[PDB]
């Protein structure tokens, strides 16, 4: 049980050698979505006004 | 940060909005002013006819 729970650290070690940060950069683009959006609603008020 | 200059310009611009309905009315008023001299000047006339 014990070896398996080394095993259980070498799939944590997997799972985290995995990959670097990618999602996160998925959600700053999602910021930028709200930022582009954010320029349009800035746009049609200034449109508006 | 661009948006804010773009508030306060609005602000102004709802003051200087807020400035000609009372110059509206100070102008009405002479509209107001004008019919009624002229239903005086009306009357009178008519007299001056009898």
């Amino acid at each position: 049980v014990h070896e398996e729970i080394n095993e259980i650290s070498s799939k944590i070690e997997d799972d985290f050698l995995s990959l670097k940060n990618q999602n996160h950069w998925y959600m700053r683009t999602v910021q930028k979505s709200i930022e582009t959006l954010e320029k349009e609603v800035l746009q049609r008020k200034k449109s508006k006004k | 940060m661009t948006d804010d200059d773009l508030d306060g310009e609005l602000v102004r611009l709802q003051e200087k909005k807020v400035q000609l309905e009372n110059e509206k009315l100070q102008k009405l008023s002479d509209q107001n002013l004008m019919d009624l001299n002229n239903i005086q000047f009306n009357k009178n006339l008519q007299s001056l006819k009898l």
